[PDB]
DNA sequence: CGTGCCAATTTCT
DNA sequence: GAAATTGGCACG
């Protein structure tokens, strides 16, 4: 588990945008088919998303770039 | 009631109504109840009364009367700018709530 | 959790389905307020 | 117990919709922070008012 | 009773009109005189209010030490002390019409007691008993640096100290005139006028009296450069403090007591009331040991100053005398100031938290607070 | 005719 | 009960 989110707040910069970014990533992992970028240790989606944010692996720009890449690849594959 | 002997807002009583009925046959209408108030509200012209109140406010000089006049000019302009009408304050049809 | 009649069932179905997401909707006690205000002869309405 | 509740309700209702909506308004007027002195004692130093 | 300094430093005077007396000390002829203590660093550590007509044992910039009485005055006696030296020549006082003859039975130190218009005869009602300072040559000694001679009027119930012709100088009195909690916060935030507010004067300049007993007394103010003809109604049944022989500032009191916030806002500004309120609330909170930051009261004060009254319509669309939001005025004036036109003029308002919250722009947000029927 | 004081009414704990 | 607003009357 975890007790403080100070590192994630420092990396994102705002305490209100961190919630939205973490919710977006956690919803991607939970209801979508995505898999964590960090080794999950009996953790839930929200804590996994926070631990990914803490290490500089997830932010708004990364999520947008990956979504655009996924959309382009899907539209190319469907042909 | 015309500009002959009685004003358009004068209040009468039973004996006074009988006297006025004996005095004037035609051009004289007196009513009581909400129908009278609805007739008063419906025959009122808003633009002309607005102009009259504006000139009476800007010409004469006072402070309390000036506030009293500007307290009514604002209401008249609020009624004119919106789509409401003066006589809609008198209910003719009454809504009833869903059971 | 309190009042939106069509959102309570959707939230319950989503929680049982393992998806934690809500469709907010509109509370059912503001429609009552509108119906009680407009039964006084006052035309209140949502627009646009 | 009740007067404080009424006062805080009025205080909340008068200023419910004040929100930080910018980062710099472009004006540098303001107040002058001087320590409070009733005449004999300095009640609060300037290190706590700024 | 008297000012007793506690530490060692330098004595500083502000807004003081002082003159040396006959004994060599310094007397004060200004009501708004303030005394301050400085240190070698330059900070201020004391702040006392010196009344009108007080004797100072020290002067401005002089050095003192701990536990020294630097000021002393008589509280029950309001002096009419003079600035020039010379004899006294009585002018326009008739016994039985303006003054009265009363003698002390025990001490025997007696003089002519100046009566009041409410008690004296009508003949003396239109006459002003005034004491005139003269010299040995019989002329009138003008106040130094001025033009008007030294004649001082006296109000009713004025006890003349010494008889006519006795040599006097500065420091001698012409006449003697005998004199919280949670609701406090709840009244400070609601901006409620006190029982007997401290009445104020609008504009600066010289001041004088006027018509008497047309309901109450009247005032006359003539600015040195500004227009005079403004006259203020003043109740004379409450003990006044206006010195009708001295120049006054616009931001000064006439009577004394608790001042209403509306008058502070109208006559002194916004940054005056936003310090008065945050000090009067912090005084209540501090004596109980409660620590609250200053931002939290400043935002409430800002929310209280959220309306404006139009004085003239101007080139904008607002009419002559309505009340509108301050932000709308501030944007309508800036859209025209950046343009070639000119905006309108506004007067700031101050409202209570229960009246600035019921005058919002949203009826859903205002019918929830209270008075749903009156709002809908 | 024009101001200001006093009784009534309302709304709020 | 307290406070603010409104209508009625004494007064200049």
């Amino acid at each position: 588990a975890r007790v403080t989110v100070q590192d994630a707040v420092e990396k994102i910069g705002n305490r209100f945008d961190l919630v939205l970014v973490a919710a977006r990533r956690a919803r991607q992992m939970q209801v979508g088919g995505k898999d964590p970028l960090v080794p999950e240790e009996n953790d839930k989606t929200t804590v996994i998303a926070l631990r990914e944010i803490e290490e500089g692996l997830i932010n708004n720009q990364i999520l947008d770039v990956r979504e655009r890449q996924e959309q382009q690849e899907q539209e190319a594959a469907e042909l | 009631g015309g500009m002959t002997n009685l004003e358009r807002q004068q209040i009468l009583t039973e004996e006074q109504y009988l006297d006025a009925l004996e005095e004037f046959g035609d051009e004289f209408d007196a009513k009581m109840g909400a129908e009278a108030i609805q007739a008063l509200l419906k025959s009122m012209d808003l633009e002309q009364e607005c102009e009259q109140l504006r000139e009476e406010l800007n010409e004469t000089n006072s402070e309390t009367k000036r506030k009293k006049l500007t307290k009514r000019i604002k209401l008249l302009e609020a009624f004119v700018q919106s789509g409401n009408k003066p006589e809609w304050m008198i209910l003719t049809v009454l809504p009833v709530l869903p059971p | 959790k309190s009042d939106d009649v069509n959102g309570r069932t959707k939230m319950y179905k989503n929680i049982v389905d393992g998806n934690h997401q809500m469709e907010p909707g509109m509370p059912e006690s503001f429609n009552v307020l509108l119906k009680e205000i407009r039964s006084l002869g006052i035309n209140i309405e949502l627009e646009d | 117990t009740a007067n404080s509740g009424y006062l805080t309700r009025r205080l909340v209702d008068v200023a419910q919709d004040l929100v930080v909506t910018e980062d710099d308004c472009g004006t540098h007027e303001g107040i002058m922070m001087t320590p409070v002195i009733e005449g004999g004692d300095v009640k609060e130093p300037l290190r706590d008012r700024v | 009773s008297s000012i007793q300094v506690k530490n060692k430093g330098s004595i500083k005077l502000s807004n003081v009109k002082s003159v040396v007396n006959s004994s060599g000390k310094l007397v004060i002829t200004s009501r708004n005189t303030e005394l301050k203590l400085i240190d070698e660093f330059g900070r201020t550590k004391e702040s006392y209010k010196v009344p009108y007509g007080a004797v100072l044992a020290k002067g401005d910039g002089e050095q003192v030490a701990g536990g020294e009485t630097v000021a002393n005055w008589d509280p029950h006696t309001m002096p009419v002390i003079t600035e020039v030296s010379g004899f006294v020549r009585f002018t326009d006082m008739i016994d039985g019409q303006t003054i009265t003859r009363q003698t002390d039975e025990l001490t025997g130190l007696s003089s002519l007691v100046v009566l009041d218009s409410a008690e004296r005869t009508a003949g003396g009602k239109d006459l002003r008993p005034a004491l005139k300072i003269v010299d040995a040559q019989g002329n009138d000694v003008l106040i130094p640096g001025t033009d008007m001679p030294a004649q001082y009027f006296l109000p009713g119930k004025a006890i003349v100290q010494l008889e006519d012709g006795v040599q006097i100088s500065s420091g001698d009195t012409l006449a003697r005139i005998p004199q919280g909690g949670l609701p406090r916060v709840a009244d400070l935030f609601e901006a409620r006028r006190p029982k007997e507010p401290a009445i104020l004067a609008e504009i600066s300049g010289i001041v004088s009296f006027g018509k008497e007993t047309k309901g109450k007394r009247r005032l006359v103010i003539t600015p040195v450069d500004g227009s005079d003809p403004y006259e203020e109604m003043i109740p004379k049944w409450r003990q006044l403090n206006v010195f009708e022989g001295e120049r006054v500032e616009r931001g000064d009191v006439i009577s004394d007591g608790p001042e209403a916030p509306h008058d502070i806002l109208r006559l002194r500004g916004v940054h005056a009331v936003t310090r008065y309120i945050v000090n009067e609330v912090q005084d209540v909170y501090r004596l109980q040991g409660v620590k609250i930051n200053d931002k939290h009261i400043e935002v409430i004060v800002r929310q209280m100053l959220r309306k404006a009254t139009i004085v003239n319509a101007g080139s904008s669309d607002f009419l002559e005398g309505e009340q509108v939001e301050y932000s709308r005025v501030k944007i309508a004036n800036r859209e025209l100031e950046a343009n070639g036109k000119v905006g309108a003029t506004y007067s700031r308002d101050l409202l209570g938290i229960t009246k600035a919250s019921l005058a919002t722009e949203s009826f859903i947000s205002a019918a929830s607070f209270q008075e749903t029927t009156r709002v809908l």
